[PDB]
């Protein structure tokens, strides 16, 4: 039918200080059908303890989801977000940026 | 709580 | 504060891939509180904020059982749809639907809603009345005659009117140390070389609830919408929101610039600027 592509935000649930425990969060939204396929990454590599949010959605129907991993940044490591969706030709990688 | 009414199209 | 109850619904089909999956999730304002889901171990309606988990097995029986006849329904309203759609069973198909009460500050019905979509389009919806029904095509009109035979709207008229309204009050008063509690935005503002002769200036708001907020830049006083970046509210995964707003202005002219924040947990709007 009509589709919607998903909108995508990768983010910390506090401010980011190195050495400390924090949650990385992959926030996609704005999505129609509710399938999609999200991934963290550490390096470039697939974070094994993942967790997400009950699926729901918006006003205007598109459905939106939070995934969600413990982490304890650091100066070297590098963190991303991978999402596939029926909209996506291939997977959108969003990295990890602290100050956006 | 949830509406008990059913909805059949 | 104003507050809301709302359901949501979520029935997706997958042929070749077993009966539809049906996902119902409840909330009093930002905060979650119940999910069913058709998919799990074993379904069940299960709590999803601390303040609910005090109602007795009357409650959780009574709404599971609710919850699986709503996957039911809604598992023969997909069935349905095909046919006023003249559509195939080959291919997945979702009917979502939302559904509850707004209360105003004095606590009495606002409003009420019970509206639905399929494949992610308007499909019908309860006026504000709660007497008759607002159909968006030609095969929902087809749903409309039925539930207007059947008084359907009555029925949803005496939920939404009492049950919905009675038991948002009781959740507000045994949640009310969290869902009575607006948490302000704790705010500041960065600045960032673009380029020699422009800046991005963003203004940060976080750990705030509930997740409604304003936050514009200014200009020399002036809105400047379309010149801001806005994203949208996100969560922080704590009960609390985020948000930011970002605009590009020329080196040099930084004060000109004011970001103004407005918040329920806040006494008054907040103006603030780059410190440098």
């Amino acid at each position: 039918m009509i589709q919607r592509t998903p909108k995508i935000q990768v983010y910390s649930r506090h401010p980011a200080e190195n050495g400390k425990s924090n949650f990385l969060n992959c926030y996609v939204s704005g999505f129609h059908p509710s399938d999609i396929e999200v991934d963290l990454l550490k390096n470039g590599e697939r974070i094994e303890k993942v967790e997400h949010s009950d699926l729901s959605f918006s006003k205007d129907w598109s459905f939106y989801l939070l995934y969600y991993t413990e982490f304890t940044p650091t100066e070297k490591d590098e963190y991303a977000c991978r999402v596939n969706h029926v909209t996506l030709s291939q997977p959108k990688i969003v990295k990890w940026d602290r100050d956006m | 709580l949830s509406s008990p009414v059913t909805k059949s199209w | 504060g104003s507050h809301s109850m709302r359901y949501f619904y979520t029935a997706m089909s997958r042929p070749g891939r077993g009966e539809p999956r049906f996902i119902a999730v409840g909330y009093v304002d930002d905060t979650q509180f119940v999910r069913f889901d058709s998919d799990a171990a074993s379904p069940r309606t299960e709590p999803r904020a601390p303040w609910i988990e005090q109602e007795g097995p009357e409650y959780w029986d009574g709404e599971t059982r609710n919850m699986k006849a709503s996957a039911q329904t809604y598992r023969e309203n997909l069935r349905i749809a095909l046919r006023y759609y003249n559509q195939s069973e080959a291919g997945s198909h979702i009917i979502q639907r939302m559904y509850g009460c707004d209360l105003g500050p004095d606590g009495r019905l606002l409003r009420g809603h019970d509206q639905s979509a399929y494949d992610g389009k308007d499909y019908i919806a309860l006026n504000e009345d709660l007497s008759s029904w607002t159909a968006a095509d030609t095969a929902a009109q087809i749903t409309q005659r039925k539930w207007e035979a059947a008084r359907v709207a009555e029925q949803l008229r005496a939920y939404l009117e009492g049950l919905c309204v009675e038991w948002l009050r009781r959740y507000l008063e045994n949640g009310k140390e969290t869902l009575q509690r607006a948490d302000p935005p704790k705010t500041h503002v960065t600045h960032h070389p673009v380029s020699d002769h422009e800046a991005t200036l963003r203004c940060w708001a976080l750990g705030f609830y509930p997740a409604e907020i304003t936050l514009t830049w200014q200009r020399d006083g002036e809105d400047q919408t379309q010149d801001t970046e806005l994203v949208e509210t996100r969560p922080a995964g704590d009960r609390t929101f985020q948000k930011w707003a970002a605009v590009v202005v020329p080196s040099g002219e930084e004060q000109r610039y004011t970001c103004h924040v407005q918040h329920e947990g806040l006494p008054k709007p907040l103006t603030l600027r780059w410190e440098p």
